[PDB]
């Protein structure tokens, strides 16, 4: 289990995607059914604790983190109430490249 | 009203009127006028219980009157002509007609009039349809189909109208049905069908669209009978577009994260040839499979013609629309008996919530298949009530049977019989860790071998296995022997395999072996200088032994269909698997291939071989063994003359010839293969011929021999057989078959510059193939 | 039907029984319908139906076994032998596999088909619904455990597996529906630890040590607190 050898082939791993426009589309203050549809479903969900929806990325090696985009949401009683995560800002940035 | 009182059921025979009241929604003490008594009878309907049940009321104890429906408990067949006893059998019983199962007439009148309809559909019109009822016993009942068909339905005439784009001849040259001849006499190749009909149809129809003629509007088609509805007509009337120019055809839409500039890229339309339907249909394939490549299965084309006359162009706008990227939320995995479920899973991409793609799903298709586990496998999506983003893809399987006995014979045309045995085992009924007994066995060698391996001893996977060998020749054979001597090789091995890429795949392995080489009484000077040189001699024969320290490096790779009926691909691969450094006899030996197919015919077919090697080594021993040597000319090398007749024949002892070859492999395969379209399509039989080039070298000139020149000069060069690249020309046919039982080698040879010290065969015969 | 010779019903029976003892079956089966057609009013047409369906066990095929039995279902829903009938459904289903050639000591079960025991746990509840005073009921207990022990299994292993290639988001999903569905199962700790792992993997500090609570609370004592989880072999 141990003393990987030199081999030049792995497999493609994935983290997560999502759209930036979507990212745009963010406003405050909405319910869980509205964001929703405004992004769709989210990935994963856990239950006890079940505002954190969160996506993410990687072009892992091996098992190793390569690259990493983090976007958590909070919500209240059915309503949006916040967000954050490093993945805003560059998806802005590249909505205005591309726009 | 009235309220039920124990009903008094009778008129029954077999009904345990117990279990009636139990099928009757209504039990003792229930007030009841009118409302179940369609209820029970549409009840007793089903089920096949009754046909006629009358209910009154009449003090508690209702005279429920039972007439029970037959039911068949023997059935019997006849009238199978055309089928077996056993089709009709399991297509009839496919629409009940069990033991009993409560007969009904509706049902008898519904499969009588399926089996017709299909009978019909087929080319049988005039057939007699003439079932038989006999009454068995108290409820048993036995039926009879008689079947009495027509002579046939033959196709006598094939007319068309609107052809003066191009000549019937040409056209019914190419539409794939018959007419009356002598060489269609076999098989029936005449007779009708409907579907068969249709797949020309479209078949032609598209093979009009190829030709420039837009949307080629069918009119109508009709078939005509003939007296006593035996020989039919056809006339369809179409018509076409005309000639046209496309070299402008545009795409819309959005793209999301797909780049429209790679759109562009991948768009291969030209105005050339005006058209081609079948390029639009692949670049619609392209297109579509990029748009999912990305996530998206649901992505969807829209076609528009807009049509201009007199510049005689239409363009095509193709508006995409991408939404709703997808996921995958769980996947299930089916035909998991006898084996583990990871073992698969070690080879698919998107292990979950990954963006769908077909792109790698083709390859985790192509993955498994590869593995060759099961026959059949199918990958199926399906969606929940959860829709967005997540789908279900689970995948089939069909377990085939793996674990028997390698017990398998052979003939080969030498040496005579051979026998192979070993139990066959891939897969401790369970995971992979594919191991194995295989021996082989014939008068002239033999050979036990166990093998042992896992094909992923890492995450991504890496094949280790042990595999032993106790291979052993024995030359020295009847009046058609080699030069006599005997080989004495044996010994393990561990083989270890990693890819380099999806398409790309090595495998080395490194061991240690011992061989005894011996000689008989007096052989030419190849023998005693080897032996001299390094071996011992006692008396008039002698001996030697080393050990085999030895290395090898392998890989390969395969692009055709192949599975025993070669198709586009070709096979890639270099290996070099001789006694390394490390020990004595400091060698390197190559190897290469090339399987080119060209099917770009429907039978006639070429295949090119590929080969390149040297077996020279290198360090203290600047020599070839004698037992190294290749064995040019025959069958592996050239399919000629017979096996190992290649190069100088020597005198020696009683003044025989036996030569010795060289250490060069090239090879240069070109021959045309086609099945016999006679029978039918069956995976049975093929033809071709035998035009081969071989070169092999060895550089040495043979000059000084027992006391005897076998050249035609005295100063024959023995470094090539002739000028540079050296090669006999012959050529001759091959009778190739698929399968009698299997194996099988048959071929006639014809040689060319037949030199006064060469010997040819023109046929040769093996069986159960060799090694 | 090659003799068609009358005969009575306890003969065929010890005909049938001997041919079970030598492993001879067309023709117990065939004189099965041969008497019944004889003897309509018998009681001898469910010890058939019930060892064709044995035999059809004994086979490869079941197809005409739980066609004959769903067949008496629908005939005589009242006779106590259906009991025996689930049973051996769930028995034809288990495919307990008696062949000298796959002895195989270890045998997990853990590979038959999720459809077979969801089947399994099915009938038997049936069962026990309608008969807890079974002629027999700690077999079937015995037979659910088992096989929820070899789902369980099953998805663990695809877990660790997962970690093998570090699936970590398959994995978290795996986690939440073995919590959610699989209670009470052995495979709980490593479950949760693999969960762990995925989480400090995936830089989760505040859910991490929210299921380190969980655990602790649940399992105080347990080797991999201080033990960071790996693969077995």
């Amino acid at each position: 289990r141990v003393s990987l050898f030199p081999s030049y082939k792995l497999k493609i791993i994935q983290g997560n995607e999502l759209e930036p426009r979507a990212v745009a589309a963010l406003r405050p203050g909405m319910t869980k059914d509205q964001v929703l549809l405004l992004l769709g479903s989210p990935i994963l969900r856990d239950a006890f604790h079940t505002d954190r929806w969160d996506y993410t990325f990687n072009t892992s090696r091996n098992g190793i983190i390569k690259e990493r985009s983090n976007l958590t949401v909070y919500f209240e009683n059915g309503v949006l109430v916040r967000t954050e995560g490093d993945a805003l800002q560059n998806a802005a940035e590249a909505l205005r490249a591309k726009q | 009203d009235f309220t039920i009182q124990d009903i008094r059921v009778e008129g029954l025979q077999r009904t345990e009127p117990s279990t009636v009241f139990n099928y009757l929604p209504v039990k003792v003490g229930d007030t009841y006028n009118d409302t179940h008594g369609s209820a029970i009878i549409k009840s007793l309907y089903a089920t096949g219980f009754f046909d006629d049940v009358r209910v009154e009321t009449a003090d508690g104890q209702l005279l429920l009157t039972v007439i029970e429906r037959p039911t068949i408990g023997s059935l019997n067949i006849t009238g199978a002509k055309m089928l077996q006893n056993d089709a009709i059998k399991k297509n009839l019983e496919s629409f009940g007609l069990a033991q009993s199962q409560y007969f009904n007439q509706a049902t008898l009148n519904q499969a009588v009039a399926g089996l017709k309809e299909e009978y019909l559909g087929r080319g049988k019109l005039n057939i007699q349809i003439t079932p038989k009822v006999t009454k068995l016993a108290r409820n048993r009942v036995d039926i009879d189909i008689t079947i009495d068909e027509g002579k046939s339905a033959k196709i006598t005439d094939i007319e068309f109208e609107g052809n003066q784009v191009y000549s019937d001849r040409k056209l019914m040259r190419q539409m794939s049905l018959t007419e009356g001849g002598i060489w269609t006499w076999l098989t029936r190749s005449d007779r009708f069908d409907r579907q068969k009909f249709a797949q020309d149809m479209e078949k032609v129809t598209d093979f009009y669209q190829n030709n420039g003629y837009f949307d080629f509007r069918i009119l109508d088609t009709d078939i005509q009978t003939n007296e006593d509805k035996t020989r039919q007509t056809i006339k369809i009337t179409v018509h076409e577009g005309g000639r046209f120019r496309w070299g402008k055809v545009s795409i819309e839409g959005d793209t999301n994260e797909v780049p429209k500039a790679e759109l562009e890229k991948l768009l291969t339309m030209k105005p050339g040839k005006w058209y081609e339907r079948q390029q639009m249909t692949a670049v619609l394939g392209e297109i579509q499979n990029r748009m999912g490549s990305a996530g998206y299965a649901y992505s969807e084309i829209s076609v528009q013609p807009l049509p201009n006359a007199g510049t005689k162009t239409v363009d095509f706008v193709l508006h995409i629309e991408p939404g709703r990227k997808i996921y995958v939320n769980e996947i299930h995995i089916t035909g998991n008996n006898k084996t583990r479920d990871e073992v698969v899973r070690r080879e698919l991409r998107q292990m979950e919530s990954a963006p769908y793609d077909t792109s790698k799903l083709q390859r985790s298709k192509e993955r498994v298949e590869l593995l060759g586990y099961f026959d059949n496998v199918q990958f199926d999506a399906v969606p929940l009530a959860g829709t967005p983003d997540k789908v279900d893809l689970n995948m089939s399987l069909t377990e085939r049977s793996t674990g028997s006995l390698d017990l398998s014979a052979g003939w080969v045309q030498d040496t005579g019989l051979v026998m192979s045995a070993g139990v066959s085992q891939d897969n401790l009924f369970g995971t992979g860790k594919s191991a194995a007994l295989r021996a082989s066995r014939s008068k002239t060698t033999l050979n036990g071998s166990l093998s042992f391996t896992d094909p992923y001893f890492t995450a991504d996977g890496v094949s280790l296995g042990y595999d032993i060998y106790g291979k052993a020749f024995d030359p020295r054979k009847a009046s058609t022997s080699v030069k006599q001597y005997k080989t004495t090789t044996a010994g393990g091995g561990v083989r270890m395999g990693i890819p380099v890429t999806e398409y790309d795949r090595v495998n080395f392995g490194l061991a240690a072996e011992h061989l005894t080489v011996n000689t008989y009484n007096k052989a030419p000077k190849r023998y005693a200088d080897f032996i001299r040189k390094y071996g011992k001699t006692d008396g008039a024969d002698g001996s030697f032994k080393g050990l085999l320290y030895k290395g090898t490096v392998g890989w390969g790779r395969n692009k055709t269909d192949s599975a025993s009926w070669p198709t586009r691909g070709y096979l890639t691969g270099v290996n070099a698997e001789i006694a390394l450094p490390g020990s004595k006899l400091q060698y390197y030996s190559a190897t290469h291939n090339q399987t080119w197919f060209f099917p770009l015919s429907k039978t006639f077919t070429l295949m090119l071989g590929g080969e390149v090697g040297i077996a020279g080594g290198y360090g203290r021993t600047k020599e070839i063994p004698f037992f190294e040597n290749f064995y040019g000319g025959g069958l592996g090398s050239v399919r000629g003359y017979e096996s190992g007749t290649l190069g100088p024949k020597v005198y020696d002892e009683y003044g025989e010839k036996i030569s010795y070859g060289g250490n060069k492999k090239a090879n240069v395969s070109a021959e045309l293969l086609f099945p016999m379209p006679g029978a039918k399509d069956a995976r049975t039989v093929r033809l071709s011929l035998f035009a081969d080039a071989g070169s092999v070298w060895d550089g040495r000139t043979y000059t000084a021999a027992e006391n005897g020149n076998n050249k035609s000069v005295y100063s024959e060069n023995a470094h090539k057989s002739t000028f540079t690249n050296e090669l006999r020309y012959s050529a001759g046919g091959a009778v190739t078959w698929l399968s009698p039982l299997g194996p099988m080698k048959f071929s006639y040879a014809y040689p060319l510059k037949k030199k006064p010290e060469d010997e040819i065969q023109r046929f040769q015969f093996q069986l159960g193939t060799t090694f | 039907a090659q003799i068609t010779q009358d005969w009575s019903v306890e003969k065929l029976y010890a005909e049938a029984q001997d041919e079970l003892n030598s492993s001879n079956y067309t023709r117990a089966v065939k004189l099965y319908e041969i008497l019944e057609s004889r003897f309509p009013t018998s009681r001898h047409a469910r010890q058939s139906q019930l060892d064709t369906a044995y035999a059809y066990y004994k086979d490869d095929e079941k197809d005409k076994a739980l066609a004959a039995i769903e067949r008496f279902r629908r005939l005589h829903p009242q006779h106590p032998n259906m009991d025996y009938a689930l049973y051996l459904r769930g028995l034809v289903l288990f495919n307990e596999d008696q062949s000298f050639l796959n002895k195989l000591a270890s045998q997990d079960w853990s590979d038959r088909d999720p459809k077979a025991n969801r089947e399994a746990y099915q009938a038997f509840a049936e069962l026990v619904q309608r008969f807890p005073n079974s002629k027999y009921a700690a077999d079937a207990t015995a037979r659910m455990v088992k096989l929820v022990d070899a789902l369980g299994g099953n998805e663990m292993s695809v877990a660790r597996y997962y970690m093998k290639r570090g699936a970590y988001i398959a994995a978290a999903n795996r986690a939440k529906k073995i919590i959610g569905s699989y209670q009470n199962t052995r495979y709980v700790e490593e479950s949760l630890a693999i969960l762990e792992l995925a989480y400090k993997k995936l830089d989760k500090p505040q859910l991490a040590a929210d299921t380190r609570r969980v655990l602790e609370t649940n399992f105080p004592k347990s080797p991999f607190l201080t033990h960071a989880w790996q693969p077995d072999d």
